[PDB]
């Protein structure tokens, strides 16, 4: 019956819950696919790193994917499929759930730094039927770099190869910058690995 | 002695419960007028749409579903076996660990500390918190359990009991992470395999905390409001083991014709699809027993909630296997029918039943015969019914719409839409949607002035003994 | 509009889901 | 994926399906058939339940849902290493794979088209209205953001549909700036001509040039400015602003064609700062083929 017996209902639980989990994601810590790193590519570099965090911080993520899916639509939209490759160094991953704006795997060098500016500042000012929230705090706030070299030390211990001259000095790659120069320095850096390998 | 119920924390968790239903449902009825007219974001850090969304999400879920099934699994449980709830004090704890959470969480997201990772979004000292309270909280259900008086457990406990355990090992798994700085972490995973663990993670989230844990409540209050015999006990069995197990597999749905590799999303699509069944036994369990006294359902609009819940439920545990199919998902990933589909499942499915539940319950914990008034139980029926299927058909509506418009090719290959273009024919839709999840939150506040005018009637309340 | 088979499945599914809820719904009339 | 790891994935998968038929069935044993009604003698609170049996038709929904699962699995890849066993796609089915067929079908299908319009000039493609519409279709989707969804730009951005062409409006000139890309470069005078020379070229490109009027009592220079204009300016923009398509500055006997307004004092702070306009190259995500269609479009645009 079981139906009596507290602890093997428990366990039986934990046991029959467990089974997915181990046969999903444990596999995919071994398949070589999906932990090689494209092979032309680095580590985000401080300031990217940075913008990157910012990117987390407001939501971005919440319109916008990280993820070109194998349809020549998509293809044609966006540029090559997203690769496992690719995002071998993202703690944590950003690939979207939803676009609301669209995907971002590869705006790249699609855009102008100034473009990116003006839009981040007021996407209705150069996108006008844009649902965008503007961003223009990013512009009045300015890097410390104060965490930087924990950052990058951190995501080392996590597998990034960070080298020491990366993170050294790491700080003054960022101090002074703004928060809009990390997020525009970020956003360039997107999908760029795969296009020049 | 102490062989009275403590319905003190189930009495603390459902009006709270209310109450961060209101201000969830209120976040959503903001969140949507953003979309639609995005001046709501008022340049403002936080108050911004990408800030804001993940708390109507956290404070959706755990802090209204999760106060929902608090309450719900101390009073359930302790009627259902019959003895007062294990280490109360411990109980207490969890309610005030709880809200403590639900505080932080409104305090942190919008101030910007996010992981980014859906659904388990707050930074990782928070993490450490809602692991003790729940660990705590599962020490006061397991034990109440243990210290019963039936032999035999109430399948609705099977279903609480999982639910608890499962979530415990989902969250501890997924939320793995180097602390940088005190509300910074970085995930340990990374890529296609953080985005495995992930969906594991988000689905598993859905599935034990916001199916699972609400079958149990269904379990207990279909047959408690409709005074029937729950039908077809080994349906309970087969339903119960086989969502339990297939449920947990269904985590690459998500991440369909993703750079994810194609043997795990074909594993989430077969399970996805395996789950229907069990999924439905749950609605077949839920509404069969109901048979005869649909009589009722003109009479009792309490019990209108909990079926035309189920009704939801079984749409939306359709759907899901339906657009976890990968030519499905083709068309509806990233578009707004995802959120259609949730929607469905969330207002529909846990927020119709835990309303029910309440409405039950509510009364009864607060030592009083029914609620202040019946009339607005159904007139919240309404609105609330009103406003799902709105959602839904906005939802819909929208989400086709860009999925189509998306990969619309023209007769010489070129892509047909700007996605600008499908922006744009997406707004009345977000203005549709953000009416009928008003009319909801209307529903909603309807329910906390009702829920109040009963509050009001007694302050000695511990009518029920047995 | 633009029909494709992605759009088709779509398109069913949506429409099974209208079916579904029709069904449930005057079935509970 | 090692083979350890392929057989685990596969066996744990079966075994899970499996388990679950041998649940169904395991379940169904004293199957009334019927409706019944009987119950079991053991109250919850108020509960009591029937021991009923399966409905026939959820056990079938139940046993196809896993049939087909099965198939699938046979048919696609998903146990381990298992490649799929699904007609038409040699080696088995992957997602890439999918993706190089339904691009292959379509560079054979539409391929032609691409042809045909590359052998012929792009003065001779604008002419076309089946090509213009084609690579109208293919501005809206990368070329609006920036330049407008009617192409006729915004501050910061050319109108590509007037007839003011700052890098030239020749096919070629044109295909060039889609092709390779445009970084201009107006330095900045601020430091080197001095405020107040500043504001002297200003109010003279404004009047003397563009043939602008100057604001109510703004006592400028406008000798001053003529002379640092000679002097500077010119250089570049040519005297009496003709300007030079080749450095890709544009005329200033004329405001039509300025991407930083007209106005006294953004002509003051185009001059004190600089300007450096930057048009994308196309030639990596675009390919020559839809560039070259694109400049038959704008070059079509004005006529
Ligand atoms: C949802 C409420 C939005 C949030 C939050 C962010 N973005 Fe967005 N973005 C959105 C829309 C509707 C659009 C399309 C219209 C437009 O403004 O272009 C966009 C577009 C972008 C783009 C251009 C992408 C492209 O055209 O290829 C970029 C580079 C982009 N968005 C950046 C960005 C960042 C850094 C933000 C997070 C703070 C972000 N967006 C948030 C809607 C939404
Ligand atoms: C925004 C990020 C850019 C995108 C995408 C495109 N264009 Fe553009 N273009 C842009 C700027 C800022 C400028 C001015 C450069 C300067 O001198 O400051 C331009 C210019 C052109 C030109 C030349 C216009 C002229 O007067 O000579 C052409 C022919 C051109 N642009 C057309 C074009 C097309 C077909 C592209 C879409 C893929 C397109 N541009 C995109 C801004 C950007
Ligand atoms: C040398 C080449 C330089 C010099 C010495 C000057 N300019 Fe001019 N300028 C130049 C380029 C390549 C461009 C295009 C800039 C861009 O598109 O990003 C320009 C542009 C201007 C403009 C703006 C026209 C508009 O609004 O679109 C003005 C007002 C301007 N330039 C005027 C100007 C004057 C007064 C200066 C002489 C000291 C002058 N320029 C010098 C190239 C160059
Ligand atoms: C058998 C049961 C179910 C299955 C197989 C299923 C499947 C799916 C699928 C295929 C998606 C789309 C994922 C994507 O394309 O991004 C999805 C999204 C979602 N569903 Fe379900 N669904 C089920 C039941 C439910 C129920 C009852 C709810 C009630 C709340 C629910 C809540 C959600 C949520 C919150 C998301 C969004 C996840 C995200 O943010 O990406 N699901 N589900
Ligand atoms: C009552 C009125 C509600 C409204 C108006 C509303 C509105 C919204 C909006 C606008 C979004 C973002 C949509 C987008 O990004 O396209 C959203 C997301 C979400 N909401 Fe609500 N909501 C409501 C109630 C609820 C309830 C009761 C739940 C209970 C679980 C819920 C769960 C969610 C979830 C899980 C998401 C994330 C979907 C995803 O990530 O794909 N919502 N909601
Ligand atoms: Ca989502
Ligand atoms: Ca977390
Ligand atoms: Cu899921």
């Amino acid at each position: 019956k079981l139906e009596k017996n507290v602890g093997l209902l428990t366990l039986f639980m934990i046991l029959a819950v467990s089974i997915g989990g181990l046969t999903q994601i444990v596999p995919l810590f071994f398949q070589d696919s999906v932990n090689e790193p494209v092979e032309g590519m680095k580590p985000y570099t401080a300031l990217q790193l940075e913008g990157r965090d910012l990117y987390i911080r407001e939501g971005c993520v919440g319109c916008h994917s990280q993820m070109i899916r194998p349809f020549r639509a998509e293809t044609e939209r966006y540029g090559h499929y997203s690769v496992a490759g690719e995002s071998v160094y993202d703690h944590p991953f950003l690939w979207g759930s939803k676009r609301t704006g669209p995907d971002l795997a590869r705006v790249g060098g699609r855009y102008s730094d100034d473009w990116h500016r003006a839009h981040l500042y007021n996407p209705r000012n150069v996108v006008p039927e844009s649902k965008m929230p503007s961003y223009p705090w990013l512009v009045e706030n300015t890097l410390d770099g104060k965490d930087t070299a924990k950052k990058m030390s951190a995501l080392r211990m996590l597998g990034v190869p960070y080298t020491e001259e990366d993170i050294a000095g790491a700080r003054d790659s960022v101090n002074g910058k703004t928060e809009m120069d990390a997020m525009v320095a970020y956003l360039q850096v997107l999908g760029t690995a795969l296009t020049n390998k | 002695t102490s062989t009275a119920y403590s319905y003190k924390v189930v009495r603390q968790f459902a009006i709270m419960t209310v109450v961060w239903g209101i201000v969830g449902m209120g976040l959503g009825v903001f969140i949507a007028a953003q979309l639609a007219w995005p001046f709501l974001n008022f340049d403002l850090p936080w108050t911004s749409f990408g800030r804001l969304r993940p708390l109507h999400t956290n404070a959706v879920i755990f802090a209204f579903g999760g106060c929902a099934l608090f309450a719900t699994s101390y009073y359930s449980v302790q009627r259902t076996c019959q003895t007062t709830l294990f280490a109360p004090k411990l109980a207490a704890f969890t309610f005030w660990g709880w809200q403590l959470v639900i505080l932080l969480a409104a305090i942190s997201l919008p101030l910007g500390f996010t992981s980014s990772k859906e659904y388990a979004e707050l930074e990782w000292p928070i993490d450490i918190l809602i692991t003790i309270v729940w660990v705590a909280y599962a020490v006061v259900f397991f034990g109440t359990l243990a210290k019963r008086k039936v032999k035999h457990i109430y399948v609705g406990n099977w279903f609480f009991g999982a639910f608890i355990l499962t979530v415990a090992i989902l969250h501890v798994v997924n939320n793995l992470e180097i602390p940088v700085t005190a509300m910074k972490s970085y995930s340990l995973y990374a890529g296609a395999t953080d985005a495995m663990v992930q969906w594991w993670y988000g689905h598993n989230a859905v599935g034990f905390f916001l199916t699972a844990g609400f079958l149990g409540i269904m379990y207990y209050f279909v047959p408690k409001q409709a005074e029937r015999p729950v039908y077809s006990y080994r349906l309970s069995i087969v339903h119960f083991w086989a969502l339990i197990t297939v449920y947990i597999w269904a985590g690459p749905h998500h991440l369909h014709y993703t750079a994810l590799p194609d043997w795990a999303q074909s594993l989430g699509m077969v399970m996805s699809l395996i789950l229907l069944a069990p999924s439905w036994g749950g609605m077949i369990n839920g509404m069969m027993t109901l048979s005869g006294a649909w009589h009722k359902l003109r009479s009792d609009p309490i019990l209108r909630f909990l079926v035309v819940s189920l009704a939801f439920y079984g749409m939306s545990t359709f759907e899901g296997p339906m657009m976890a199919i990968k030519t499905v998902n083709a068309l509806s990933h990233y578009t707004d029918w995802t959120i259609g589909h949730v929607h469905a499942g969330a207002l529909g499915w846990v927020a119709m039943v835990s309303i029910g539940a309440l409405y039950h319950l509510v009364p009864k914990v607060f030592g009083r015969e029914q609620m202040h008034s019946i009339g607005l139980i159904n007139t919240h029926f309404w609105l609330a019914t009103i406003g799902t299927v709105l959602y839904i058909a906005s939802m819909w509506v929208n989400g086709i719409a860009q999925g189509l418009m998306w990969r619309a090719i023209n007769d010489d290959g070129t892509l047909t839409y700007s996605f600008v273009e499908s922006l744009e024919a997406s707004h009345p839709g977000f203005v549709v949607r953000m009416i009928g999840g008003a009319i909801f939150f209307a529903g909603m506040l309807v329910m906390a002035y009702n829920t109040w005018r009963t509050v009001q009637a007694a302050k000695p309340a511990e009518y029920d003994a047995a | 509009m633009f029909v494709d088979n992605v759009v088709l499945a779509g398109v069913v599914t949506v429409g099974l889901m209208v079916a579904f809820l029709a069904g449930f719904g005057y079935f509970i009339w | 994926m090692s083979t350890f790891w392929s057989g685990y994935i596969a066996l744990l998968t079966l075994g899970t399906i499996v388990a679950l038929f041998w649940l169904i069935f395991a379940t169904r044993k004293g199957e009334s058939a019927g409706t019944t009604d009987q119950t079991m003698g053991h109250a919850f609170d108020g509960i009591e339940e029937y021991d009923n049996p399966l409905p026939r038709w959820w056990f079938l929904l139940f046993i196809g849902t896993l049939v087909f699962g099965i198939l699938y699995l046979v048919l696609y890849p998903g146990l381990g290493n298992w490649k799929g066993v699904l007609p038409g796609y040699e080696g088995g089915w992957t997602q890439e794979k999918q993706w190089e067929r339904e691009v292959a079908q379509a560079d054979e299908k539409y391929g032609p088209i691409f042809a045909k319009y590359a052998a012929m000039s792009v003065e001779e493609v604008a002419q076309d209205p089946q090509a213009v519409k084609m690579g109208a279709r293919l501005f809206a989707n990368y070329c609006s953001i920036c330049h407008g969804s009617d192409a006729k730009g915004s501050l910061g951005f050319p109108n590509l549909a007037d007839q003011d062409w700052r890098w030239g409006g020749d096919a070629a000139s044109i295909k060039t700036s889609i092709l390779n890309g445009r970084i201009a470069a107006m330095p900045a005078w601020g430091q080197a001509i001095g405020e107040e020379g500043v504001k002297n070229v200003a109010a003279f490109v404004r009047k003397d040039l563009a043939g602008l009027p100057l604001p109510e009592g703004t006592d400028a220079d406008l000798s001053a400015g003529k002379n640092v204009y000679a002097q500077t300016c010119a250089v570049c923009h040519g005297q009496g602003g003709e300007g030079m398509a080749a450095l890709g500055a544009p005329k200033l006997n004329s405001a039509a064609g300025w991407i930083y307004g007209s106005s006294l004092g953004q002509l003051q702070q185009t001059i004190r700062h600089g300007r450096n306009g930057q048009m994308p190259a196309q030639q990596q995500y675009l390919g020559d083929d839809k560039v070259h269609l694109l400049a038959a479009y704008v070059y079509s645009l004005s006529q």
